[PDB]
């Protein structure tokens, strides 16, 4: 006769009946990224329909439960999280929007056009036509047409659509109770009901701007250094005073710094750390890039992958005529099936990938005693983090030295050790303030205090103060540019990858502080380590159960989130970079000063 | 059958081998509770009731005497100090099939919690709130009976494993049924013991004229000596007689 | 629990009364051999009262 009797009992009944639905929905999902048919489409459509009709059914009948008696957190969480209304408060005329207007953006973005106006010869799709075109030529001129190829042909018939979604969309959280869209994402860092141990929505705010002023001295150091390494192909085209373009750092957007390797190498003359030559004269298959993984991972201590995944998952591939996409992502069928969808190259990145897209499966099966609601990492951070600190492990010297892929005699001097940590500086320290500026303008829009005629003149104002970049030419209002990048338009959060930088390296001095490795954390491995495990391990059975603000005490005891073991990872490249910068004019403002 | 439709058939007046069992080389939770294997084969137990049901495989440890849970609880609950041992197999290859075997359907949802050696099979719904259920949908009725999904492609924990289980127990019922001896090779004419189907003793092996009923097990001649036994293994006529012995 | 006073819990064979049996030997009942690795059938028989 009480609810916290009758909670339990609509939770059991739920775990049953949705681990039925998800799997036969997450099965088509899989079958449609690896066998794509005319009828696949639908197939998938039909599974996705009746999922989401299912969650709108158990919505409603989970309000009746008041949340004012359940001293229990297990299942007070799991309610929070079933009682998302959604588009349940929307009228009939109003959820028609929602499923019209998300499936034509997809297939707007997967129209891929790089075929120049008045001259048309051939164009291909992304992955072999914009790709070879930024990462290999080095000419100013057709980089600069590229740049208004995608920016003048696709956003420009978004500009009524994107700005009716964001009037109405922020309407929702006040029918849902809560303060506007982009509150509501952080209700995944919201903890409430516990006396003491409360996390409230603003103090992520606070916290995540009290640790940007700790990031910044060491950016301003980094886009010092790789400006007069620019110049050597560029010698009267930029001036060594400034900031540099935005069409040259390596992305459409300059999110990523990869492919300024090549040309910002420190010491190029001895030659990097390459087995790609070496592996195809002994004839490596793909069959023996999963076992070695699968020993590293008993090793540690974690347990092995199952048998319903080696005789399941494609690992080459496969026929002719299967031309389905093969995108990094991580999968979670449900009901013990776990699988890597992933096209296999020898190469760098793919055997660096096929480490890191495994970590989410070892995190998958961990919380897999939990129920079905509660299936889930502690936050969205926690999910990617965990997949990318074997990422940093694996690519250690002495990781490659370990397995005998290099050769026995390998000095380790200065420079054979700041090339590698650079390649990792340029991809995580260059990449947090545009994370962050990027989801900050995004919470304006969001909260509704920027009117019409100023979403433009704050968005410029940041990349003249951040970037760096005076506009060659006015533009005016009706570009719609800011709503073109692949995870603002697919309703990606993020906040999650300024979050996982900071997770990654946590996790890594608290784990080799536990394997009393005697150096620096470069240098640092997890391997061979049992007391290691038990760190990772009784964290990641937590899942969603406990506050992930409780997850931090259990491996640093700082409730916080500290930004201090992170500036450690970089003091030798920091105090490097100080004795190259001794005469170089480091932090720019705005500066039209030499060429007003 | 499901586990909520477990069947009871009785095993007696024949014999049973537990030795083939030992070797089969396929079970996966072949354990014995409160009993050897190797105590079993000497000497049996009557009352040899057989269990079967169909247990997800994440589970299978569950179902064990002193071992709470869920299935344990509401669908079959074994009672303390239960002389008798569990063995499970994998069913993949046969007991599964494409978009999902909805056929193994379970009790979650119990009023009362289930004594032992007890099963229930109602169509009663459950009752979670107060107001009662006219056979209606509603927010507190939670139709008790679901049905698992056993896809082939699903993992180990959630394969359905073969399980089977018995039970030894001694009534007052006399005369049980027991596991074979193995035998051993013919010798004649020689002073050797033997310990036939329920006699034992010492002597040597001699041809006779007289022949006995078909009918008979073994015979004395005079003051209750045994001088007379027949194997039925062969049906020929061994005939004893005590060996040579003396005062030196 | 005070968990200072072991006992033997299964041993394979009889031995004469009166003896000390101190040994950290597995018991071996299954026909698959134990080589010091705790397996299904190992059953070590050392354990602690509570
Ligand atoms: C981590 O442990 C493994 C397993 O012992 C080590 O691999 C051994 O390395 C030595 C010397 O390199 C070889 O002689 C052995 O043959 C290796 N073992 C096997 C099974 O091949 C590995 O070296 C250890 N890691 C480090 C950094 O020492
Ligand atoms: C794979 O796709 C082809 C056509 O693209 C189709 O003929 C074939 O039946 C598919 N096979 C599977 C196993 O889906
Ligand atoms: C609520 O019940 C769950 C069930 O296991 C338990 O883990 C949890 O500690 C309980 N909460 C409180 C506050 O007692
Ligand atoms: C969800 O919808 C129901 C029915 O319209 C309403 O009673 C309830 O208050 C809503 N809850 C939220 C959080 O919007
Ligand atoms: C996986 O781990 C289990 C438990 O340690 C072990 O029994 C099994 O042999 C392992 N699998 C392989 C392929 O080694
Ligand atoms: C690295 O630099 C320091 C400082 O100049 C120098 O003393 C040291 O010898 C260098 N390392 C090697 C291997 O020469
Ligand atoms: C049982 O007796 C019969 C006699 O007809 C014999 O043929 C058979 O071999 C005997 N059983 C065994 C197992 O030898």
């Amino acid at each position: 006769s009480t609810i916290e009797e009758q909670a339990k009992t609509f939770l059991d009944k739920f775990n049953h009946e949705a681990e039925d639905l998800f799997y036969q929905s997450s099965l088509a999902s899989w079958n449609y990224n690896t066998n794509i048919t005319e009828e696949n489409v639908q197939n998938m459509n039909n599974a996705g329909d009746k999922w989401s009709a299912f969650l709108k059914e158990q919505s409603t009948l989970a309000q009746m439960y008041p949340l004012q008696e359940i001293q229990n957190l297990t299942v007070k969480l799991q309610l929070q999280a079933l009682q998302q209304n959604g588009s349940s408060v929307l009228s009939e005329d109003k959820s028609k929007r929602l499923n019209t207007i998300l499936n034509t953006m997809s297939t707007i973005y997967s129209t891929g056009k790089v075929c120049n106006p008045d001259n048309p010869q051939e164009c291909l799709l992304l992955e072999p036509g914009l790709n070879e075109i930024m990462a290999n030529s080095l000419d100013y001129n057709e980089r600069l047409w590229a740049w208004e190829s995608w920016r003048s042909e696709v956003g420009k018939q978004l500009r009524p659509l994107y700005e009716e979604y964001v009037v109405l969309k922020n309407e929702m959280a006040r029918a849902n109770h809560y303060e506007d869209y982009g509150d509501y994402w952080r209700g995944d860092y919201e903890v409430n009901g516990v006396d003491g141990y409360d996390y409230s929505r603003g103090q992520l705010i606070e916290d995540v701007e009290h640790t940007f002023e700790e990031i910044k001295p060491l950016y301003e150091h980094l886009h010092a250094y790789v400006r007069a390494k620019l110049m050597n192909a560029y010698p009267s085209y930029i001036s060594p005073i400034g900031c540099l373009p935005a069409h040259l750092l390596g992305d459409m957007w300059g999110r990523f710094w990869t492919n300024l390797y090549s040309l910002t190498v420190p010491f190029g003359q001895k030659p990097n750390i390459d087995v790609t030559d070496a592996m195809v004269d002994q004839a490596w298959d793909a069959q023996r890039i999963f076992k070695e993984a699968e020993k590293f991972f008993v090793s540690v201590g974690l347990p092995n992958m199952t048998q319903g995944f080696w005789e399941n998952s494609m690992l080459t591939d496969p026929g002719n005529v299967q031309k389905a996409v093969c995108h990094p992502t991580a999968w979670d069928l449900g009901k013990g099936d776990f699988r890597i969808l992933m096209c296999t190259k020898v190469t760098m990145d793919d055997f660096l990938t096929a480490h890191h897209e495994m970590g989410h499966i070892q995190y998958d099966m961990a919380y897999a005693a939990q129920p079905f609601l509660l299936r889930n990492g502690a936050n969205e951070g926690f999910h990617e983090a965990v997949g990318e600190i074997m990422s940093l492990s694996a690519a250690t010297p002495k990781h490659l030295k370990s397995i005998g892929l290099l050769s026995p005699d390998f000095q380790e001097d200065n420079e054979t050790e700041i090339n590698f940590l650079l390649k990792q500086a340029l991809t995580i320290v260059g990449t947090l303030p545009f994370t962050y500026m990027l989801e900050k303008w995004r919470w304006m829009v969001f909260k509704g205090e920027i009117p019409k005629d100023q979403w433009m003149k704050k968005w410029w104002e940041m990349k003249r103060e951040i970037v760096g970049v005076v506009e060659p030419v006015p533009h005016d209002e009706t570009y719609c540019d800011p709503a073109s990048l692949f995870h603002v338009s697919n309703d990606y959060s993020f906040i999650r990858y300024y979050t996982r930088t900071l997770y990654q390296f946590q996790f890594q001095e608290a784990l080799c502080q536990a394997a009393k490795h005697e150096g620096p954390l470069h240098k640092c491995d997890i391997s061979n380590s049992t007391e290691a495990g038990q760190k990772l391990f009784n964290m990641l059975r937590l899942g969603k159960s406990e506050p992930w603000t409780l997850a931090l005490e259990n491996v640093v005891g700082a409730k916080n989130m500290n930004v201090r073991p992170l500036l450690n990872y970089f003091e030798p490249l920091f105090t490097w970079l100080k004795d190259q910068n001794k005469n170089s004019f480091v932090g720019w403002s705005t500066d039209w000063s030499p060429y007003a | 059958a499901s586990v909520y439709a477990w069947n009871r058939k009785r095993i007696s007046n024949c014999v049973a081998d537990y030795s083939v069992l030992y070797n089969s080389a396929s079970f996966s939770t072949f354990k014995c509770y409160g009993v050897s294997p190797t105590k079993l084969n000497d000497l049996c137990f009557t009352n040899v009731y057989a269990d079967s049901f169909v247990i997800r495989g994440d589970e299978v440890r569950q179902i064990a005497p002193g071992q709470t849970g869920k299935i344990a609880d509401y669908n079959y609950k074994l009672p303390d100090d239960f002389t008798g041992c569990v063995i499970a197999w994998n069913s993949n290859n046969l007991d599964s099939k494409v978009g999902g075997n909805y056929n193994y359907l379970y009790r979650l949802f119990r009023k009362s919690n289930l004594k032992p050696f007890e099963r229930d099979i109602s169509t009663e719904i459950y009752q979670a709130g107060s107001t009662p259920c006219n056979g209606v949908e509603g927010f507190n009725c939670y139709f008790p009976l679901q049905s698992y999904g056993f896809q082939p492609t699903n993992g180990v924990g959630y394969q359905p494993y073969r399980v089977v289980v018995l039970s030894f127990e001694l009534l007052h019922a006399p005369a049980t049924v027991c596991g074979p001896k193995k035998s051993t090779n013919l010798v004649k004419n020689k002073c050797v013991n033997f310990n036939f189907n329920g006699l034992t003793g010492t002597g040597v092996l001699t041809e006779s004229n007289k022949k006995f009923l078909p009918f008979q097990q073994f015979g004395r001649d005079i003051a209750d000596t045994t001088d007379a036994v027949r194997d039925p293994q062969t049906l020929e006529i061994l005939d004893i007689t005590p060996c040579s012995f003396g005062g030196v």
